[PDB]
Formats: structure tokens, sequence, C-alpha cells
């Protein structure tokens, strides 16, 4: 996960 | 090609002319690179992930070959435990979830 | 049935009662779930990605419903910013990567  | 799960998707991307190994990563919004030497400028970006935030050094418009497949994007590069392939650089190189 | 990566990949899942919806997520080995209560007992194990490690409850033998589809698995519920269906469920419902 990799947000923004 | 088709890559199936039970095993880690790791490919290898072609940048700067030297040979690693990314990860197909779906939950990732970006191309997260492990600390090398990008060309010319940077710019900061906030990204979080799992154990929060952290900053990275963005670069545009980077040369990166993947599985012999050519995409021009944004790497952003800092400290993630492996080289992370995100969704960016996904749609450039066609992929697809299949089930 | 192709899902496209131009968007985040995010699929309902059904869980105890409950429609929540997760993420697809090529990057995560093992699924971590909202902090909730699943039914015996669990390992703590330590996960971690960008930004570091945090602490889940692993509990074993957990049924899922992805998106319509059943897979049982082990399951880890903990302080995460998202539901993450991780590559441990997705071969079961025989997800895979194409391009
Ligand atoms: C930053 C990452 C892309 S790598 C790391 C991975 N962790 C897990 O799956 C643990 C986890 C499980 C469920 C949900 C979140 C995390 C690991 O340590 N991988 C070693 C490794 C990687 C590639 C090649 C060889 C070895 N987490 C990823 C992520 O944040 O989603």
């Amino acid at each position: 996960l990799q947000e923004s | 090609p088709q890559i199936t799960l039970w095993q880690r998707p790791l490919v290898t991307i072609k940048i700067g002319g030297q040979l690693k190994e990314a990860l197909l990563d779906t939950g990732a919004d970006d191309t997260v690179l492990e600390e090398m030497s990008l060309p010319g400028r940077w710019k900061p970006k906030m990204i979080g992930g799992i154990g929060g935030f952290i900053k990275v050094r963005q670069y545009d418009q980077i040369l990166i070959e993947i599985c012999g497949h050519k995409a021009i994007g944004t790497v952003l590069v800092g400290p993630t435990p492996v080289n992370i392939i995100g969704r960016n650089l996904l749609t450039q190189i066609g992929c697809t979830l299949n089930f």
C-alpha cells in the first residue's frame, strides 16, 4: 500500500 | 506475460542502465524506488504507507523500462523496503487485474 | 473480468455480516483489516511497509467473500489505513496480473  | 500471485511479483526494470527487481504493486498510487541517482531536479512529496507517512524526492519524466517495456513517468526516490512499481506506470504498460 | 489501474482497485468484501470495501493489492503478502474482533485466538505480528512497522493480530482460517467469491486464509487485524486484500486471498479467487 502506497497512497498520496 | 500473465503473472500469478503465489510468488511475490518481482520483475526486472531497467533504470539508468542497471537492472533492478521491482514489485508489481496495485495497492500503490506511485512508483517508489530505493535511494538512487536520478537525473536533474527534485521536489518534495509526502507519501504515507502502512507505518504511516514519509518524505520522498520526486523526479519527473524518468524513463524506466519494465520487462522490456518503456514508461516515462514520475519516480519517487526514498526509503522503501523494496522498489515499488505503482499504478502510475502500471497503466502505462497496460497492466490489468484479471480474475 | 479485467480490472484497470486507472483508479485505485477497490472491491466490496463481505465479512461478518458486513459489507466493507478493501483494496486489491499485489504488494501485500497478507490481508490486513481495520481494527475489529475476530473469533478465536490470535498471534501478534509486526508487519511493516512505508513509514515503518505496525502491530496486527493474526487470525488463521478466516472466511472472506471478496466481491462475491469466497476465500479462507489468515487475516491480520490491526491499525490499517484501509482494509487490504493481499496476495494470500488473491490467488484463492484466482487473481492475476497481465500485460
Ligand atoms: C512496501 C512494500 C511494497 S514491501 C513490504 C512487504 N510486506 C508485506 O507484505 C507485509 C504486509 C502485509 C499485509 C499488508 C501490508 C504489509 C515486505 O516486507 N516485502 C519484502 C520483499 C518485497 C519485495 C521483494 C522481496 C521482498 N510491504 C509492502 C507494502 O507496504 O504493501
